[PDB]
């Protein structure tokens, strides 16, 4: 089927001609108000940007490094953003507030091999919660269910202006590291299946916000993942997505969304893999979690 | 360094 596609490959060993076909093939469009001076501090990466025409504007100085990833077919909108720096933890809650998301999904750890990746820009203890007073908001551990390779929080962010307040659910992968690829599909999918499961993915919601380090590379396994097993269900026909046109169609968002052929390829082996739901073995999910070794 | 290279 699509599994044709990959066993040959495979066998071939193009994995990295493919990869480096997309990089050539991506859209390129321009990051103007990424590069102003005044907004040097608020970019992790020199050379990851968002593109001017779908950045995410805060309701505010407007910037922030993250892009609307709106898949009009899939019927589905990410926010990739870059993980928070010290100076744009206020930023970032602001944006989940004012893009009214229900989730974030944090693909990457504070610390990673030594390199700092990212601000600790949850509270870590209910009884010490986060106040970032540049955009007026509040954050409160509420509870968490901590599991072998990802822990799931329930936060409380209010906004210290109206006083409303509103449940964030965050999805923190802890077993993923840069530039490499999750233990197997099932951890992959079982955590992907969790977030689905949570409604944090539902229209009636904002765009869930995805991040890593840079938000492009572990970010965009996830999102082509979860937009392919879409598009399966949408058009009911699993050997129907192409894998490289639905990647190249993201990478009309954000630059750089898949960050090594590896990744590539693990993304051909989650949707292959995820098809067994879709096309109707609703029953395999409980495979996955069995599989992922979630417990203990 | 600051360039994901």
């Amino acid at each position: 089927e699509m599994e044709k596609e990959f066993e040959q490959i495979d066998k071939s060993g193009s994995w990295a001609a493919i990869y480096q076909d997309i990089r050539h093939e991506a859209s390129d469009f321009p990051c103007r108000v990424a590069k102003l001076p005044k907004n040097k501090n608020r970019n992790r990466y020199r050379d990851v940007s968002p593109f001017d025409h779908s950045r995410i504007k805060l309701h505010q100085n407007d910037y922030i490094n993250a892009s609307l990833i709106k898949m009009e077919e899939a019927q589905r909108s990410y926010i990739l953003t870059q993980g928070p720096l010290p100076n744009t933890c206020g930023h970032f809650w602001e944006m989940v507030w004012e893009q009214k998301s229900r989730g974030v999904v944090m693909l990457n750890r504070v610390m990673e091999k030594g390199s700092l990746k990212c601000a600790q820009y949850w509270p870590q203890k209910e009884e010490k919660e986060m106040i970032f007073e540049d955009t007026n908001l509040k954050l409160t551990l509420i509870s968490e269910d901590i599991k072998s390779y990802y822990t799931v929080r329930q936060l409380e962010l209010e906004n210290l202006t109206t006083q409303e307040t509103r449940e964030i659910l965050h999805f923190h992968y802890t077993t993923w590291p840069a530039f490499g690829v999750p233990e197997s599909p099932a951890s992959f999918l079982n955590f992907l299946f969790k977030v689905r499961e949570s409604g944090s993915l539902s229209p009636e919601h904002g765009p869930v916000v995805v991040h890593c380090s840079a938000g492009i590379g572990r970010s965009g396994t996830f999102c082509l993942a979860d937009t392919c097993l879409l598009l399966m269900d949408k058009r009911k026909d699993p050997s129907s997505v192409d894998i490289k046109k639905v990647l190249l169609e993201m990478r009309k968002f954000r630059m750089g969304l898949i960050a090594t052929a590896d990744q590539l390829r693990f993304s051909y082996l989650a949707v292959i893999e995820g098809a067994k739901f879709i096309m109707g073995d609703s029953s395999v999910q409980d495979q996955w979690k069995e599989l992922s070794h979630e417990d203990l | 360094h600051e360039y994901y290279r």
